C-alpha cells in the first residue's frame, strides 16, 4: 500500500515512529524504496515513474554531437586556412 | 582575416560558517 | 632522494601563497639548502624570499666542490666508455647526472630522460626515470611532462603485470587527478590505501591518508561512503588515527549539524595549508553543504521546521537565511514555506531537466553547424 | 552642425526623454541618446530622474513617483506629463493581472493610494479578477487552467502533414 | 655605418619580385580569367587579390617610400598598348623596364611625380578593356600607402585615386553592358578605398558629404549589381552612420530586402556586430542576444587585431540586461583582457545583486564606459538589480518579511511589495504569493509542463531547411 500512516505501518513493522521515519527516509537515500513520507499528518506515499530511457539516448547522442562539429572544425576550417 | 571590420581598430567561506555557531 | 626535495617544494608553497610567515618558512628552506647542494632552486628562491646579506662564495665554492664531484662523473665517462660493459658504464652517469641535475632546473634531467631511453633493457629503471620526470613536475608543478612518461610507463607495466609499483603509479595519477579538479577519479585510485605502505616517492603516509579521506567525502555516495570508510578493515585504523577526519565523517553519517562548521574548520585549515588544494576548496565547501543538505531535506516531501529547530541550537531563524542564501546559490533548490511550517523538498525537475538537454545542447550544436553551413561556400 | 549655443538645446532632447520613457518606452530611450554619448555626458543632466522613474514604474509606484512627482526637474512641459501620468495609471492595470495571487484590502488600497478614490471601484471592475471582502483573490483558477489536451494535436498532425510533403520534397 | 649602409639592398628585392609579380600574375591572369569564363565571375583571382590585398595590408605595403623601387608605379599604369597584339609588345616592356632598373638607379622615389603618373593611363586613351587594371594600377600604390599618415601633400592623391574610383564608378553606371563579370572585383577593390574613403575623410572630420555620395552610389547599383556591392556599401554606410546621427535604425527596415546573398563570409557577420548595436538599440533581448551571437560566432579566423574582441566585448551587454550572466574571466585572451578590464568588474557586479557594488563599479569605470561608447544602459540597469534582487530573494527565502528583504531592495515598503512580485510575474521572474498583513513574502513554486512543443516542432524546420540550403550548395558546386 503506497500511501500509509506512520503510526500503524510502525505497528505493523512492531518499531518505534523515530526510526521508522528514519530509516524508512535513510531507504529513500538509498533510492530502492520509491516514494516519500509525511511528517505534518503521519502518512507515507509511494510514487514513481520510472523510465528515463528517452532522456539517455538524447544526451549520449547531442552530447557526443558536439565532439562531431569538433571534428568537423578539424576539415571544414582547413580550407580556409 | 586581415579584410573588413577588424584592422579598424557568501564566499566559500571558513571563518564565518564557523562562527554562525557561537554568534547565537 | 625525493622527500628532501619535495619538502623544498612544500617549502616553495609555504613561502609563496601565505604572506604571514616570514620566519620558520625561510629557516628550514636553508635548512634544508645546506644539503643536497642545491643552485638553481635557491635562485627562484633568492627572487621570492630573502635576498640575504651574502651567499657568494659559500655556495659557489659549494657549486666549485659539487662541480668538482661533477667533472669527476663527466670525466669518468670518456674514461668508463674506454672499457665496455652495455650498461656497466651509462647507468652511472644516467642516475648521478639527475642527481647533478637535482642540482638545478630540468637540463640534465631531460637530457638524460632521452639519453637513457635508448638503453635500459628493464621497466624498473625506465619507471624510475619516470619518478624522476614525477617529482621535477611535483616541484615546478608542471603536468605537461607527468602525462608523457606515465603514458609510455604504462604501456610496458601494462604488458604487463606489477604489484607495488603498480600502487605507486595509482597514488601518482591519484595527486595529477587531484592536482586538477577530479573528485572520482581521486578516491577511486585511492582504493588500495594501505597496500601503498610508506615509500619516499609517496612522502608521508599519514598526509596520504588524509588525502583520499578528505576527497572520498564529496562524489562518494553515503552508503558508499561508510562502505569505505567502515566497512574497509585496513583503512580503518590510520583514519582512526587522527580524529579529526574521522570525527567529520562518523558525524557525516550520525547527521548532527552542529559539529559541522567546525569539524570542517579543521578540514578546511588542514586544506587551506597544503598544496594544490587552493583552488579546489572553494567549490569543495558549498559541495559539503549540498552533501549534508542533501540528507536533510530528503528525510521528508513536507517538513516542519519546528521539528528541524528541536535540537539545533538554534535553527530557529538560522536554517531560514543559512539554507535560503544556498539556495540562491544553486546548491540543493528547493521551496520552502513559512507560518505554514511546510518545507517541501522538491523539486524533483522531472519534466523540464528531462527534455531540456535535447534543446540545450541542441542549441550550441545547431549553432556550432550553422557557422560551419554559412561560412562556406562564401 | 555649428550653431550659437541655445539654453533649451539640451533639455530638448532630455526632457521630450522624460516623457518618451517614463510612458514606458524601452527602446527609444536607447536611439534618442544614440546620437553621441559625448554630448549627454559632459553636464546639466536630467537623465536619471526619468530611468529611475520607470525602475519606480514596474516597482512600483504611486509612492516614489508621487514624491518625484513633487520634484521634477521639470521643466516647462507640463501636458506631457499629464498624459504620461495617465499611460502610467491604465498600464499599472494591465501590468498587475493577470496574474496575481491572492491578496489583502488595506495593501489594495496601498495600491492605488488616496483613501478610497473611485479608482479602486474601476479597477476593481475592470481587473475580475475578484472583488472579495477584506481580501482579493486569482480565483479560478491561476487562470483557466491551460491544459491543453488535443487541441495542440490538431496543429501536431498539421506540423507533419506538411513537413511530411516537405520530405517528400527531398524525397 | 658600413652596417646599416649595406643593409640596405637586401631588403628591396622581396618587394622587388612579389609586389611585382602579385599584380603581374593575379592582375594579369585575371586578364585572361576575363576574357573567357565568365562562370560567372570567378575570377578567383578576385579573391587572390583580397589574400594579396591582406598580405600587404601587414607586411610590406608597398609605399611611403621605402627607396625602393619607385619606378613600379609608372610600370603598369603606362603602356596597354593598346589592343591586345600590341599589349605583348608592353608584356614584353615590363622585363624592358627591369633591365632598365636593373641597370640605373631604377627611379626608387617618386613623390610628387605621381601627378604625370597618375595621369599616364589617361595619356594612353586607353588601356581600354579593363577598368579594374587601370584603377588597381593606380590605387595599389596608393592605398597601402594610406597607412603611412604623413597628412602632407599626398592626402589629395589619395583623393585622385578617389577620383579614379569615380571613374570606375561611373563606369559602374554604364557598362554593363551586359554581364561586367569585373565589376565584383571592382566591388571589392571599390569597398576597400571605399573604406579608404572613410579612413582619409577621418583624417579631419565626418564625411557627410560622402553620405550622400554614398546613397548616390548604393542607390544607383540598385538592383542590379546590389549582389555583394550592396552589403560591403551598407557596412560602409552603417560604420560612419553609427558613429553619426541619426535615423539609421528605421532606414535599414525599408533598406531590406535582407540584402542576399550574403557576401564575403565574415561580412555578413561583421554587419549583424554593426546593425547589431542596431537592434540592440531596440533593446528587445532576444533579437539582441542572437545577433550579437552570430556575429562574433561567424566570425575567422583573424587576426588582426582587436576589433573581433570588441564584438565580444559588446555581445554580452544585451546578456547583462537579461538578468543572467556568467562570469567571462576564463574567456580573457592576452589582449581582450587588457582592454576590456572594467568590463570585468562589470559584468561581475551584473551578476551579484548588490547595489553599491553596482554604482562603484559605474562611478569608477564610467571613463572606460566613455570609450566604448554605451552608457544610457548603465543607470536603468539598477532595475535589473532589484528584479533579479527579487528574483533571488524570493526564490532563496521560505518566508521574508518586507522589512528584512528591504536591504537589498532599498525600499520594499508595505505598499510595493505587492508590484515587486507582482509586476515580476508580468516579466515572467518569480510566482511568489505573498499575503500582507505585516507583511512576509512566501515564495512558493509549482510548474511541470513545457520544455517540448517549440523546440521539437521548430527543429523539424530547422534542420530540413538546413538540408535544403545544403542541398543548394552541393548541388550547385558540381560545376567542375
Amino acid at each position: 500500500f503506497s500511501r500509509v500512516q506512520i503510526e500503524h505501518i510502525s505497528s505493523l513493522i512492531k518499531l518505534s515512529k523515530a526510526d521508522v521515519e528514519r530509516k524508512l527516509s535513510q531507504m529513500i537515500l538509498d533510492k530502492k524504496f520509491h516514494g516519500i513520507l509525511d511528517q505534518g499528518e503521519g502518512v507515507l506515499i509511494i510514487f514513481d515513474e520510472p523510465p528515463v530511457d528517452k532522456t539517455y539516448e538524447a544526451a549520449l547522442e547531442t552530447i557526443q554531437n558536439m565532439s562531431k562539429v569538433v571534428d568537423s572544425l578539424y576539415n571544414k576550417a582547413k580550407k580556409l586556412t | 582575416m586581415s579584410e573588413k571590420k577588424q584592422p579598424v581598430d557568501l564566499r566559500a567561506e571558513l571563518e564565518k560558517h564557523g562562527y554562525k555557531m557561537e554568534t547565537s | 632522494p625525493k622527500n628532501p626535495d619535495l619538502r623544498i617544494a612544500q617549502l616553495r608553497f609555504l613561502l609563496s601563497l601565505p604572506e604571514h610567515r616570514g620566519d620558520a618558512a625561510v629557516r628550514d628552506e636553508l635548512m634544508a639548502a645546506v644539503r643536497d647542494n642545491n643552485m638553481a632552486p635557491y635562485y627562484e628562491a633568492l627572487c621570492k624570499s630573502l635576498d640575504w646579506q651574502i651567499d657568494v662564495d659559500l655556495l659557489n665554492k659549494m657549486k666549485k666542490a659539487n662541480e668538482d664531484e661533477l667533472k669527476r662523473l663527466d670525466e669518468e665517462l670518456e674514461d668508463a666508455e674506454k672499457n665496455l660493459g652495455e650498461s656497466e658504464i651509462r647507468d652511472a652517469m644516467m642516475a648521478k647526472a639527475e642527481y647533478l641535475c637535482r642540482i638545478g632546473d630540468k637540463e640534465g634531467a631531460l637530457t638524460a630522460f632521452r639519453k637513457t631511453y635508448d638503453k635500459t633493457v628493464a621497466l624498473g629503471h625506465r619507471l624510475d626515470i619516470v619518478f624522476y620526470l614525477l617529482r621535477i613536475g611535483l616541484f615546478y608543478m608542471d603536468n605537461d611532462l607527468i602525462t608523457r612518461n606515465t603514458e609510455k610507463a604504462k604501456s610496458l607495466i601494462e604488458e604487463g603485470g606489477d604489484w607495488d609499483r603498480r600502487n605507486r603509479l595509482k597514488v601518482y595519477q591519484g595527486l595529477y587527478c587531484v592536482a586538477i579538479r577530479d573528485f572520482k577519479q581521486a578516491a577511486e585510485l585511492f582504493l588500495d590505501t594501505v597496500s601503498t605502505f610508506t615509500s619516499y616517492e609517496l612522502m608521508d603516509y599519514k598526509t596520504f591518508v588524509t588525502y583520499t579521506v578528505y576527497v572520498s567525502m564529496i562524489a562518494l555516495e553515503r552508503p558508499d561512503l561508510r562502505e569505505k570508510v567502515i566497512k574497509g578493515a585496513e583503512i580503518l585504523e590510520v583514519l582512526h588515527s587522527l580524529p579529526a577526519v574521522r570525527q567529520y565523517l562518523f558525524s557525516l553519517y550520525e547527521c548532527r549539524y552542529s559539529v559541522f562548521f567546525q569539524s570542517l574548520a579543521v578540514v578546511e585549515q588542514e586544506m587551506k595549508k597544503d598544496w594544490l588544494f587552493a583552488p579546489h576548496y572553494r567549490y569543495y565547501v558549498r559541495e559539503m553543504r549540498i552533501h549534508a543538505y542533501s540528507q536533510l531535506l530528503e528525510s521528508y516531501r513536507s517538513l516542519t521546521l519546528g521539528y528541524m529547530a528541536e535540537a539545533f541550537g538554534v535553527g530557529v531563524e538560522f536554517i531560514d537565511q543559512e539554507l535560503s542564501r544556498f539556495i540562491a546559490a544553486g546548491r540543493l533548490h528547493c521551496k520552502i514555506d513559512k507560518v505554514n511550517e511546510i518545507v517541501e523538498t522538491n523539486r524533483p525537475d522531472s519534466k523540464n531537466w528531462q527534455y531540456q538537454e535535447t534543446i540545450k545542447k541542441g542549441d550550441l550544436l545547431l549553432n556550432r553547424v550553422q557557422k560551419l553551413s554559412r561560412v562556406i561556400n562564401m | 552642425e555649428q550653431l550659437p549655443e541655445s539654453a533649451y538645446m539640451h533639455q530638448l532632447l532630455g526632457l521630450n526623454l522624460l516623457f518618451l520613457l517614463s510612458q514606458n518606452r524601452v527602446a527609444e530611450f536607447h536611439t534618442e541618446l544614440e546620437r553621441l554619448p559625448a554630448k549627454d555626458i559632459q553636464t546639466n543632466v536630467y537623465i536619471k530622474h526619468p530611468v529611475s522613474l520607470e525602475q519606480y514604474l514596474m516597482e512600483g509606484s504611486y509612492n516614489k513617483v508621487f514624491l518625484a512627482k513633487g520634484n521634477i526637474p521639470a521643466e516647462s512641459y507640463t501636458f506631457f506629463i499629464d498624459i504620461l501620468l495617465d499611460t502610467i495609471r491604465d498600464e499599472i492595470a494591465g501590468c498587475i493581472e493577470k496574474a496575481y495571487e491572492k491578496i489583502l484590502f488595506t495593501e489594495a488600497t496601498r495600491i492605488l493610494f488616496f483613501n478610497t478614490p473611485k479608482k479602486m471601484t474601476d479597477y476593481a471592475k475592470k481587473r475580475g479578477w475578484v472583488l472579495g471582502p477584506n481580501n482579493y483573490y486569482s480565483f479560478a483558477s491561476q487562470q483557466q487552467k491551460p491544459e491543453d489536451t488535443t487541441i495542440p494535436s490538431t496543429e501536431l498532425a498539421k506540423q507533419v502533414i506538411e513537413y511530411a510533403r516537405q520530405l517528400e520534397m527531398i524525397v | 655605418p658600413p652596417g646599416g649602409g649595406e643593409q640596405e639592398p637586401p631588403p628591396p628585392p622581396a618587394p622587388q619580385d612579389v609586389e611585382m609579380k602579385e599584380e603581374a600574375a593575379t592582375g594579369g591572369g585575371s586578364t585572361g580569367e576575363a576574357d573567357g569564363k565568365t562562370a560567372a565571375a570567378a575570377a578567383e583571382h578576385s579573391q587572390r587579390e583580397l589574400d594579396t590585398v591582406t598580405l600587404e595590408d601587414i607586411k610590406e605595403h608597398v609605399k611611403q617610400l621605402e627607396k625602393a623601387v619607385s619606378g613600379k608605379e609608372p610600370r603598369f599604369v603606362l603602356r596597354a598598348l593598346r589592343m591586345l597584339p600590341s599589349t605583348s609588345r608592353r608584356l614584353n616592356h615590363y622585363v624592358l623596364y627591369k633591365a632598365v632598373q636593373g641597370f640605373f638607379t631604377s627611379n626608387n622615389a617618386t613623390r610628387d611625380f605621381l601627378l604625370p603618373f597618375l595621369e599616364e593611363p589617361m595619356d594612353t586613351e586607353a588601356d581600354l578593356q579593363f577598368r579594374p587594371r587601370t584603377g588597381k594600377a593606380a590605387s595599389t600604390p596608393l592605398l597601402p600607402e594610406v597607412e603611412a599618415y604623413l597628412q602632407l601633400l599626398v592626402v589629395i592623391f589619395m583623393m585622385n585615386s578617389k577620383r579614379y574610383k569615380e571613374a570606375q564608378k561611373i563606369s559602374d553606371d554604364l557598362m554593363q553592358k551586359i554581364s561586367t563579370q569585373n565589376r565584383r572585383a571592382l566591388d571589392l577593390v571599390a569597398a576597400k578605398c571605399y573604406y579608404y574613403h572613410a579612413r582619409v575623410y577621418e583624417f579631419l572630420d565626418k564625411l557627410d558629404v560622402v553620405r550622400s555620395f554614398l546613397h548616390a552610389r548604393l542607390r544607383t547599383a540598385t538592383l542590379r549589381h546590389d549582389a555583394d556591392g550592396q552589403a560591403t556599401l551598407l557596412n560602409l554606410l552603417l560604420r560612419n552612420y553609427l558613429h553619426y546621427s541619426l535615423y539609421d535604425q528605421a532606414e535599414k527596415l525599408v533598406s531590406k530586402s535582407v540584402f542576399p546573398e550574403q557576401a564575403n563570409n565574415n561580412e555578413w557577420a561583421r554587419y549583424l556586430y554593426y546593425t547589431g548595436r542596431i537592434k540592440a538599440i531596440q533593446l528587445e533581448y532576444s533579437e539582441a542576444r542572437r545577433t550579437m551571437t552570430n556575429a562574433l560566432r561567424k566570425a575567422p579566423q583573424h587576426t588582426a587585431v582587436g576589433f573581433k574582441q570588441t564584438v565580444h566585448k559588446l555581445l554580452i551587454v544585451v546578456e547583462l540586461l537579461l538578468g543572467e550572466i556568467p562570469d567571462r574571466l576564463q574567456f580573457r585572451q592576452p589582449s581582450l583582457k587588457r582592454s576590456l578590464m572594467p568590463y570585468f568588474l562589470l559584468t561581475q557586479a551584473v551578476r551579484t545583486g548588490n547595489l553599491a557594488k553596482f554604482n562603484q563599479v559605474l562611478d569608477q569605470f564610467g571613463e572606460k564606459f566613455q570609450a566604448d561608447g554605451t552608457y544610457t544602459l548603465i543607470i536603468r540597469l539598477r532595475h535589473n538589480v532589484i528584479k533579479t534582487g527579487v528574483r533571488m530573494i524570493s526564490l532563496s527565502y521560505s518566508r521574508i518579511s518586507l522589512a528584512d528583504i528591504a536591504q537589498k531592495l532599498q525600499l520594499d515598503s508595505p505598499e510595493d511589495a505587492e508590484f515587486i512580485v507582482a509586476k515580476a510575474i508580468r516579466d515572467g521572474v518569480i510566482e511568489a504569493s505573498i499575503n500582507h498583513e505585516k507583511g512576509y513574502v512566501q515564495s512558493k513554486e509549482m510548474i511541470d509542463i513545457y520544455s517540448t512543443r517549440e523546440p521539437q516542432l521548430a527543429f523539424h524546420q530547422r534542420i530540413s531547411f538546413c538540408l535544403d540550403i545544403h542541398n543548394m550548395s552541393v548541388k550547385a558546386m558540381r560545376f567542375p
